[PDB]
């Protein structure tokens, strides 16, 4: 259950990220696809190269998610609803590449926002991922 | 095991890493994002916070000797598993840690090296240390019985 | 979650068992023991021997737990809400090791019935199996 | 990669399975635990009951099929990478299964074994089997690029 350090490392880290949102869902999923190639098997109809349009614009929509998702950090399994039911009922993506992107998306950060990426920050920002990826994942069987 | 393109991404980057510090850094962490993990190292003393198990000294030095048996593993990257054989009985016999735990430090090391090497952390860098913390994870729990 | 004929099953099922519920229960763990080695490290002060008298009354435990979730699959993050916690907050059990668990349990039941144990009956088990340990990996991230 | 002792139970056993049905069985067991897997063989047919996955045909033959690579990898046990390197690259570059999924074969077949051999499928003979199925899982993964 995430404490209320938590919740305003979150947001304070996700407002020092401001406009460079999508770009770092871009990054993150670069990261994802290249560091756990497995992933790649999720996106077949996907243009993977470095670049690519159709992962940039994919990035924004994830970040775009996790953006409505720290304003929804007491309530995730309403803010997700849709979301829940196309990870694990319709794509039936294993629990284990949201640990890979998750991982990604910390990589990404610490890289991006060094300063602000304490131990601290970094555990309330990993207690936030695996929160978000356990309600897109709850949907199966 | 590892090609020499990615051989050089890696050293390229390992000889710049402060061994002094990333190893400590690296540690403490693990301890701070993953409290569980804290439960193998009370002898320690002080883990009450994470401004305490961050200026922890033997924290500190613990985090020394991992990073050198990283370092030391990446001198013996095409037999990971004989470098690690005498870890592996040790973390199984002696220290009773579950390797599902062994993917956590990694994790948390390559984030150490995110961290601290910024725009120098790279995609392609990321996914060559990806590679060498999952065969020393994997080579650490080859000896379990 | 799980349909009316998973519960259906899953009752059926467990009365064939009877009073074996917690040899059955012993030998789940003795085969998660054996097959998955890495599981022991939970149990460091235990006699691990082959037909230890402690694992067959641990064995006798998991089975009483399990036995109370036939009862309860209706609710079963309220019937487990004591068990959730002692595998968080003493323990913090890795969730690989739930499926080896399950995975053994499942191959329990198949050795000694077979004739009970159908496609589809595997199939109500499972999700059973698994809706348990999903309640006892709750408390975690 | 197994003891002589291991052999021994796992090729032992494995002279006793009937090959025309167990593969059979076990994918079939395979669509039925898991269903959403069923979306990767449309063109088996009518995959809509239990019953009907069952007595498929093609569920049958296909079944045969991946149980015969499973005897395959068993006379090549000392190199399982290349003996599953072709097939490793069919289901990564044209049917694009996620690896994880390879072990709910695995498990679903040692079910199966566990259901026809009752008493002889003893705790150290399924533990060996576990170690063939989880290398057989390992070396159809080594290929994902
Ligand atoms: C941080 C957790 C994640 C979030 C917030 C997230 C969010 C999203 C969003 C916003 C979409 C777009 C839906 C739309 O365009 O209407 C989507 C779809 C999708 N996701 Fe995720 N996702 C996450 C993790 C993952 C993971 C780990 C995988 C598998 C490797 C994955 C695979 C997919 C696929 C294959 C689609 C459909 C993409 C398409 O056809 O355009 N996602 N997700
Ligand atoms: C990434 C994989 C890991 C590596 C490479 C690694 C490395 C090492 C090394 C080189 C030592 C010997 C240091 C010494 O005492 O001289 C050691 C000891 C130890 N390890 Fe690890 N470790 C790993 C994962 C873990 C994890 C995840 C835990 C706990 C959750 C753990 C718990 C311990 C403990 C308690 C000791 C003994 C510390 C002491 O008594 O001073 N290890 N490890
Ligand atoms: C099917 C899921 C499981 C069920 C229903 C279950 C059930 C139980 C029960 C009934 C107890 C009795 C203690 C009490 O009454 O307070 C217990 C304790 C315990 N469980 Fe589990 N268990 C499950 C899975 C696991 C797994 C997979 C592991 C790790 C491999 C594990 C490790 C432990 C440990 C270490 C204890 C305390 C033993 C001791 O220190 O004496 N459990 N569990
Ligand atoms: C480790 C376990 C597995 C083994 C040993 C295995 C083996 C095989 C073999 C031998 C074939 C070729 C059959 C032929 O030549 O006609 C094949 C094809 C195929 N596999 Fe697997 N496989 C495994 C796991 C999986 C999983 C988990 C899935 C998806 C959930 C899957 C989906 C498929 C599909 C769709 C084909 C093509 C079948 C067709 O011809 O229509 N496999 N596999």
């Amino acid at each position: 259950v995430l404490s209320a350090a938590d919740k305003s490392n979150v947001k304070a880290c996700w407002g020092k990220i401001g406009s460079h949102a999508g770009e770092y869902g871009a990054e993150a999923l670069e990261r994802t696809f290249c560091s756990f190639p497995t992933t790649k098997t999720y996106f077949p109809h996907f243009d993977l190269s470095h670049g690519s349009a159709q992962v940039k614009a994919h990035g924004q929509k994830v970040a775009d998610a996790l953006t409505q998702a720290v304003a929804h950090m007491d309530d995730l399994p309403t803010a997700m609803s849709a979301l829940s039911d196309l990870h694990a009922y319709k794509l039936r993506v294993d629990p284990v590449n949201f640990k890979f992107l998750s991982h990604c998306l910390l990589v990404t950060l610490a890289c991006h926002h060094p300063a602000e990426f304490t131990p601290a920050v970094h555990a309330s920002l990993d207690k936030f991922f695996s929160a978000v990826s356990t309600v897109l994942t709850s949907k199966y069987r | 095991f590892l090609t020499a393109e990615e051989k050089g991404l890696v050293n390229g980057l390992w000889g710049k890493v402060n061994v002094d510090e990333v190893g400590g850094e690296a540690l403490g962490r693990l301890l701070v994002v993953y409290p569980w993990t804290q439960r193998f190292f009370e002898s320690f003393g002080d883990l009450s916070s994470a401004d305490a198990i961050m200026s922890n000294a033997k924290v500190k030095a613990h985090g020394k000797k991992v990073l050198n048996s990283f370092s030391d593993g990446l001198k013996n990257i095409d037999d990971l598993k004989g470098a690690f054989a005498k870890l592996s009985e040790l973390h199984c016999d002696k220290l009773h840690v579950d390797p599902e735990n062994f993917r956590l430090l990694g994790n948390v090391l390559v984030c150490v090296l995110a961290h601290h090497f910024g725009h120098d952390f790279n995609p392609q860098v990321q996914a060559a240390f990806q590679k060498v913390v999952a065969g020393v994870a994997n080579a650490l729990a080859h000896k379990y019985h």
